[PDB]
RNA sequence: AGGAAGAC
RNA sequence: CAACGCGAAGAACCUUACCAGGUCUUGACAUCCUCUGACAAUCCUAGAGAUAGGACGUCCCCUUCGGGGGCAGAGUGACAGGUGGUGCAUGGUUGUCGUCAGCUCGUGUCGUGAGAUGUUGGGUUAAGUCCCGCAACGAGCGCAACCCUUGAUCUUAGUUGCCAGCAUUCAGUUGGGCACUCUAAGGUGACUGCCGGUGACAAACCGGAGGAAGGUGGGGAUGACGUCAAAUCAUCAUGCCCCUUAUGACCUGGGCUACACACGUGCUACAAUGGACAGAACAAAGGGCAGCGAAACCGCGAGGUUAAGCCAAUCCCACAAAUCUGUUCUCAGUUCGGAUCGCAGUCUGCAACUCGACUGCGUGAAGCUGGAAUCGCUAGUAAUCGCGGAUCAGCAUGCCGCG
């Protein structure tokens, strides 16, 4: 079973990565390291002024990034335990 | 007169091609972004306030 | 032709966001609805002088935390605000809400409260210069590392509109690890419309 | 301000023939190279057995006969916009010589590129040349107006 | 109207057909610049809105492929 | 089985040279209809001839990304890394001969209000 | 010690 | 200069404010008074708009039978609306000088005073950057650094990559494995760190060495006090003006795209450092579910058909051109150049005449590198060649980004 997670904040996604690795390792779930997936980018350009001065512009970056983990063995009781485990509100888990 | 055309914006139009996009947090057409429904002015003001958590200053 | 907004320049690199979630393919109507929460909270809690609100999504539950720096005239009997806010917010958004309050110790170093203080003396019609000196004295007697204050508009003179600045300490706007709290407030008087911009250098980040 | 130059080396220092190595692998770039250089090599061959001797020394005296020694600049003095001749640094000599070679070769106009390039190489080989005559125009202006120093 | 035929205002289409199948009558009042001239409309009189008035036009036999709109240009120059 | 890496102008290449009889090959297609633009020929013939290690090693080259001249520069850096890996006894001679620069000359970020990140559009009074 | 050059 | 591919990151009808036509008075937009307490949709007559009447055709929940939960409508006045004028009534934003290196204060000296000093002078720097004399000693905003990205490596992390080391097949897809590119966290790293010579030995400058780069490695973001009563009442807001049986409203059609002209910015060329045709190529960065749409078939073409895969390092856009080898044209208004024009179409959309894009034809125009003057450009920079993306049903030579 593969679990993805994609969000903006790579700090709290990193501590979420070792926290899920720690839970899966203490459950003994044939753990695999979290693979860094490439980010996705969207750069928007806004008129700096309100009414005039078209050469005055500003750029706003949006960057969001994803990581993947894999569990080889079934281990359904620990899988249901990590389903019922609570998650922070930024980790954005996808099954 | 702006909120007459705001009433056009929330009301469904006669034919479906007559429908157009307005950002509806602030009051204008003309450079609304589709995926936020905010135009440049109210977008950049509320982004400097700090909402839309994907957005920050851009440099590379 | 002015400085770029410092909180908007600091967010993402040093400043954490005030919203910590993701929405996919429904991002637009969550931004519309949670700005409806933020305007409603501002409109009904301007007396209680919230510094900032911050939200998160709990898989079709939303959590709100409100920073007000006083329980005194805010919480009432203790449950009055949470019932009158939670039922009303449920009625507005149609989703499960949860609300929590937080307080700011050493409460005169928060910029939004400082700009609201200046604005409140401007509808109190005490003189703007006295407002600047009293707020500078209040912020230094609370303790700080730098304050810059600006009030612009028609300051009592009808035929001219000019700004006034008052500062103390160091406020570098160009060092990134500086933690400026910035605030803009709007004051409506019989003379007209006045803009306040206060920005405070509280400390340092390593 | 101040001038500054850099260092860079394309060829090998030893066991490297300068003109042969230049001829095979150096300083003509950005496309239309292959067919042009093969037909240019056989243009070199047809002028090789068109002349009655080795062709490299007549190519090099063609480079001498296009290669300028002095030119004259314009300086603002008085109300006449007078001209001042000047002695020339060797890199500027090389840049001017190749620059007049290529632009008058592309500028006179002929059937096609290889025979026209050979046409002004042979036109520089003999003394009666067009851009050669321009080099002596630069001199006859220079030693017409070198009473200014 | 590129592959499947002329695209018109059917209400006054059936109105002018029920006119001409019975008799010949007065000018047809229309605000609509929309319509293509159908080939069975030969010999009628159409009052087209130019923006300020309803100009009268007779329909000749040569109304082969072009729509009704060119009968009333909307700009006056010299 | 000495293995080297090379990067130049948004392109990478990896080289593997083992003791052979002096064979040189990129992508298992040969010189004639695989290698145009004889700057590549002087690329593939310069360093083996300036060293005394020409007919001893055979090299397989794998290629990813980029254009022709930047690819040639990636070949330069790959074979320079391969030789400094294999025979470091004259690696210092290779150093002050040069060719180890790994130039940072990549495409410039286009600036807003400018055409090519140097060119302002046009000006008039 | 090395040009004549108006008005707002 | 700092207006003129500017607000507009997209006018067929709404956008749309402007014009004509026909229509409204508590109006769709916010709250009080009183009922019904659930409202509407389907087809006609006019219908284009309100309107007027018709076929089922004003249809929830708590309920001590009293009434409430604001959604829908109905009549009423307080009303609401103004993209209408005032940027010289204003806040809020922005350009400019200008990434120019400057702009000031505290305390104290000198001066009757305005003022001065610090902030001048010497040596270097890109810098008021550093240091030595000095009635100055300090401080603050600026400069530089910290931030992001591109530049090499160690550890960890190998799928939806890598096929090195192996066995296998035209699809090298697979059975197996992370060392490399690759994606990325912690870093390692370049900081005047050593030698010599100058510099009173200080700060600095020049030449040398492991190095990926030596003297802020390249770029971005960052724009001080102020000036131009610079620009915006087009997001919001006391100040007056008209209305509220109307500059405020509903819709249909038109206009914003007109045209004797002059200008700003760009595109395409005038060609054999090419055109046409044929073959081999090298593959950056983004977008995709009211979507991206592969294969195959049909079509002298844009396209159509049923449609596998993808909620994305797998599937699609994605078939990159300029590039490299062959034949032709042989210097011409030409096999250049492609604009106007007629015919016949494809797609989108209720609708392409006013006023969309694209294709197949035929027609082939001016133009043979452009006077006065004038513009941009210093370690992938100019120039060319393409490629994406944004507003959007559809419309690039505009703009942003990438190679």
């Amino acid at each position: 079973i593969r679990i993805r997670l994609k969000a903006y904040d790579h700090r709290i996604l990193d501590q979420s990565a070792e926290k899920i690795v720690e839970t899966a390792k203490r459950s003994g779930a044939s753990v695999s390291g979290p693979i860094p997936l490439p980010t996705e980018k969207s750069v928007y350009t806004i008129l700096r002024a309100v009414h005039k001065y078209k050469d005055s512009r500003e750029q706003f970056e949006m960057r969001t990034h994803k990581r993947l983990i894999d569990i080889v063995n079934p281990t359904p009781q620990t899988v249901d335990a990590l389903m019922r485990l609570d998650l922070p509100s930024g980790v954005d888990i996808e099954i | 007169a702006k909120k007459s055309m705001i009433a056009k914006q929330q009301r469904t139009p006669k034919f479906k091609v007559q429908e157009y996009t307005r950002c509806e947090r602030c009051g204008r057409p003309h450079s609304v972004i589709r995926k936020f429904k905010l135009c440049r002015i109210c977008f950049r003001e509320l982004a400097y306030k700090g909402q839309i958590p994907g957005v920050k200053k851009a440099s590379w | 032709g002015q400085k770029v907004n410092p909180v908007g320049l600091r967010i993402g690199v040093i400043r954490d966001w005030e919203s910590k979630w993701y929405a996919g393919k429904d991002y637009a109507d969550f931004l519309h609805e949670d700005l409806k929460i933020r305007e409603y909270i501002s409109k009904r809690l301007s007396d209680a002088s919230v510094s900032k609100v911050e939200i998160e999504r709990a898989a079709n539950r939303v959590n709100i935390t409100i920073h007000t720096a006083k329980p005194g005239m805010v919480i009432g009997k203790g449950g009055s605000e949470v019932e009158a806010l939670r039922k009303a917010l449920n009625s507005l958004t149609g989703k499960r809400v949860h609300i929590n309050i937080l307080e700011i110790k050493r409460a005169d170093l928060d910029a939004q409260l400082v700009a609201d203080n200046i604005a409140r003396q401007l509808e109190n019609r005490v003189s703007f210069r006295r407002a600047q000196k009293q707020q500078i004295q209040r912020t230094m007697r609370a303790g700080a590392q730098g304050v810059k204050t600006m009030v612009s508009g028609r300051l009592g003179g009808a035929d001219i509109a000019r700004s006034e600045y008052y500062s103390e300490g160091t406020v570098p706007l160009h060092t990134l690890r500086a933690d400026i709290d910035y605030a803009t407030s709007e004051a409506d008087t019989t003379y007209g419309k006045l803009g306040v911009k206060v920005w405070i250098y509280r400390g340092e980040v390593l | 301000k101040g001038p500054v130059a850099k260092r860079d080396v394309l060829p090998d220092p030893i066991y490297n023939s300068k003109l042969v190595s230049r001829l095979i692998n150096k300083m003509m770039i950005d496309g239309k190279k292959g067919k042009s250089q093969t037909i240019l090599y056989k243009s070199f061959d047809i002028i090789k057995e068109r002349t009655g001797n080795d062709a490299m020394e007549v190519f090099e005296q063609a480079l001498k006969n296009i290669m300028p020694v002095l030119e004259v600049k314009a300086r603002r003095v008085g109300g006449a916009n007078y001209q001042v001749p000047v002695e020339v640094r060797p890199e500027r000599r090389t840049t001017l010589g190749l620059r007049w070679l290529v632009n008058y070769a592309r500028l006179r106009g002929e059937k096609t590129m290889e025979e026209r390039l050979a046409n002004e190489i042979l036109d520089a080989a003999n003394n009666t040349g067009a851009a050669v005559k321009k080099r002596e125009d630069t001199h006859k202006m220079a030693e017409a107006n070198k009473a200014f120093a | 109207s590129l592959k499947k035929g002329p695209f018109v205002d059917g209400h006054l289409m059936t109105k002018i057909e029920k006119l001409n199948e019975t008799d010949k009558k007065q000018v047809v009042k229309t605000w609509s610049r929309r319509s293509t001239i159908f080939p069975q409309f030969i010999g009628h009189t159409i009052a087209v809105y130019d923006g300020r008035k309803h100009v009268p036009v007779f329909i000749s036999e040569d109304m082969v492929g072009h729509k009704l709109g060119e009968f009333a240009p909307t700009r006056t120059y010299k | 089985q000495y293995y080297g890496t090379g990067r130049r102008k948004s392109s990478v290449a990896r080289v593997r040279l083992v003791p052979g009889e002096g064979r040189i090959v990129v992508n298992n297609r040969e010189i004639s209809e695989h290698i145009p633009s004889a700057a590549l020929i002087e690329d593939i013939k310069q360093p083996l001839t300036l060293t005394e290690t020409a007919g001893t090693y055979d090299v397989l080259v794998n290629v990813h990304g980029g254009g022709l001249s930047g690819q040639a520069g990636a070949i330069r850096h790959g074979i320079a890394r391969a030789l400094l890996e294999a025979d470091p006894e004259y690696r210092t001679t290779l150093k002050r001969a040069g060719l180890l620069t790994r130039d940072a000359r990549m495409k410039e970020r286009k600036k807003y209000g400018l055409k090519g990140a140097r060119r302002a559009p046009q000006f008039s009074k």
